[PDB]
C-alpha cells in the first residue's frame, strides 16, 4: 500500500510565527477527477481527533483561517499563519485515494514561552494508604519551561532510585508549560525505618535544585 | 448538530471477541455516508478499520482478515463493530465517524471508547488524599492532591469538587506497574479558601462501576 511520512519539527516554535508541518506520500494521490484526496487532522491530549484541511487544500467548516495546505501529488505541506499556544497538540495527515486510508505517524508541535522555575509540593503517605501496609511519597513539581527536568529523591540525605514512577503531561493549551509528578513509592514497615525523605528538582532556571522534604 | 457516543465493555480476555456500539443522535444512519471505525494504538498510531454505508455496503481493511463484521440497527439508529478473537495486539481506542465522498468528516466523531485486551481481572482503584504535612508561606496558592492506586484497565477520570472546579487543576498519565495503574492529579488554590471551603476529588472508574470522592482535609 502507501506509506505516509511525517518527519518531526525540529525546534518549538514561536507564538506568532509561520509554522509549516511536511507530508510525503510513497504514491501520487492525484485522482482521475484532478482532485488531490489528502487530509490533516489535529489532535489535542485526551481528544479525538480533528478535521483541518481536506482534499488536501480545503479548510474544513470552522477552522481558524490561519491553517492552509498545498502540495504537489507527493509531498504536502500544512502552513500555520500567526501560530499561537492553542495550536500544540499533534498533526497527522492521512491519503484518502485507495484503501486503506492510510494514516501518518504523525508530527508534534511545541511552542516557544518564557522559561518558567518549578513549583515543588512533596506529600506524605496518607493514614488511609498506610494502614494498607503501603506507602508512597508524592511531589509535584508544576507549571515549568522548558520541559527538560531532572528530579532525585533522598531519604535520610541518601539517593534513592528504587520505587520512584514519573509522570509528565503534555505542554498546556493555555500557558505553554509542563509539569512532572514523581511518586515514591516504599512497603510500610520500610517507611518508619526512616526519618527524612527529599524531593531534588535540578532546572535551568536556576543553578541550585529546588528541594522540598518533610520528616516522618 | 450531529453527535456520535461509542459503547461497549473496556475489557476483553484473548481470544474472544470484541463488540462495540457507535449511537448516532440527530442524523439518521441510512443515508449514504461511510460510517466507520478508526483505533489508535498506544503509540498514537492511527488505522482505518472499515465502515457500512447506504445500510448494505460495508467495506474493510485488508489486514483485520475476516474477523471483522460491521453492521446496523436502523430502529435504534447504531451500528455496530465486532471483531473475532481479538489479541492484546487489539488493545487500543476506538473512535466512529462519518466519512464522505471527498474524506471530509467535519466535527462527526465519537470521543473514542478504550479497550484493552488482557487477562487480568478487573480491580477498581483505592484513592489517597494528598494533604499537606506542614503549613507555609500563606496569603498565596497551597497545592493539593489526590493519588489513584492500582486499578485496572484504563480509563480513570478525576474531576474536583463535582467538577465545578476545573482551573489549577493538573491531572497526569497513568503509569503502570504489575499490571496495575496507577496515577495522581494536583490542584491549586488560595490558602485563604482551603480548608475552610472544602475540596473533595471525584474519582470514576467505569470498568468496575465505581465512583470515589474524597475530600482533603488538613493531617
Ligand atoms: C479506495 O477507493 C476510494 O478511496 C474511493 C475513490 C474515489 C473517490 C475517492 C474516495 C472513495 O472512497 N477515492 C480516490
Amino acid at each position: 500500500d502507501i506509506v505516509i511520512t511525517q518527519d518531526e519539527l525540529s525546534n518549538p516554535v514561536t507564538s506568532g510565527e509561520s509554522v509549516s508541518i511536511s507530508c510525503r506520500s510513497s504514491r501520487s494521490l492525484l485522482y482521475k477527477d484532478g482532485r488531490t484526496y489528502l487530509n490533516w487532522f489535529l489532535q489535542r491530549p485526551g481528544q479525538s481527533p480533528q478535521l483541518l484541511i481536506y482534499l488536501m487544500s480545503t479548510r474544513a467548516s470552522g477552522v481558524s483561517d490561519r491553517f492552509s495546505g498545498s502540495g504537489s501529488g507527493t509531498d504536502f505541506t500544512l502552513e500555520i499563519s500567526r501560530v499561537k499556544a492553542e495550536d500544540v497538540g499533534v498533526y497527522y495527515c492521512q491519503q484518502f485515494v485507495e484503501y486503506p486510508f492510510t494514516f501518518g505517524s504523525g508530527t508534534k508541535l511545541e511552542i516557544k514561552r518564557a522559561d518558567a522555575a518549578p513549583t515543588v509540593s512533596i506529600f506524605p503517605p496518607s493514614s488511609e494508604q498506610l494502614t494498607s501496609g503501603g506507602a508512597s511519597v508524592v511531589c509535584f513539581l508544576n507549571n515549568f519551561y522548558p520541559k527538560d527536568i531532572n528530579v532525585k529523591w533522598k531519604i535520610d540525605g541518601s539517593e534513592r532510585q528504587n520505587g520512584v514512577l514519573n509522570s509528565w503531561t503534555d505542554q498546556d493549551s493555555k500557558d505553554s508549560t509542563y509539569s512532572m509528578s514523581s511518586t515514591l513509592t516504599l512497603t510500610k514497615d520500610e517507611y518508619e525505618r526512616h526519618n527524612s525523605y527529599t524531593c531534588e528538582a535540578t532546572h535551568k532556571t536556576s543553578t541550585s535544585p529546588i528541594v522540598k522534604s518533610f520528616n516522618r | 448538530e450531529v453527535k456520535l457516543s461509542e459503547s461497549g465493555p473496556g475489557l476483553v480476555k484473548p481470544s474472544q471477541s470484541l463488540s462495540l456500539t457507535c449511537t448516532v443522535t440527530g442524523y439518521s444512519i441510512t443515508t449514504n455516508y461511510a460510517w466507520t471505525w478508526i483505533r489508535q494504538f498506544p503509540g498514537n498510531k492511527l488505522e482505518w478499520m472499515g465502515y457500512i454505508r447506504s445500510s448494505v455496503i460495508t467495506r474493510y481493511n485488508p489486514s483485520l482478515k475476516s474477523r471483522i463484521s460491521i453492521t446496523q440497527d436502523t430502529s435504534k439508529n447504531q451500528f455496530f463493530l465486532q471483531l473475532n478473537s481479538v489479541t492484546t495486539e487489539d488493545t487500543a481506542t476506538y473512535y466512529c465517524a462519518r466519512y464522505d465522498y471527498y474524506g471530509n468528516t467535519g466535527d462527526y466523531w465519537g470521543q473514542g471508547t478504550s479497550v484493552t485486551v488482557s487477562s487480568a481481572k478487573t480491580t477498581p482503584p483505592s484513592v489517597y488524599p494528598l494533604a499537606p504535612g506542614t503549613a507555609a508561606l500563606k496569603s498565596s496558592m497551597v497545592t493539593l492532591g489526590c493519588l489513584v492506586k492500582g486499578y485496572f484497565p484504563e480509563p480513570v477520570t478525576v474531576t474536583w469538587n463535582s467538577g465545578s472546579l476545573s482551573s489549577g487543576v493538573h491531572t497526569f498519565p497513568a503509569v503502570l506497574q504489575s499490571d496495575l495503574y496507577t496515577l495522581t492529579s494536583s490542584v491549586t488554590v488560595p490558602s485563604s479558601t482551603w480548608p475552610s471551603q472544602t475540596v473533595t476529588c471525584n474519582v470514576a472508574h467505569p470498568a468496575s462501576s465505581t465512583k470515589v470522592d474524597k475530600k482533603i482535609v488538613p493531617r
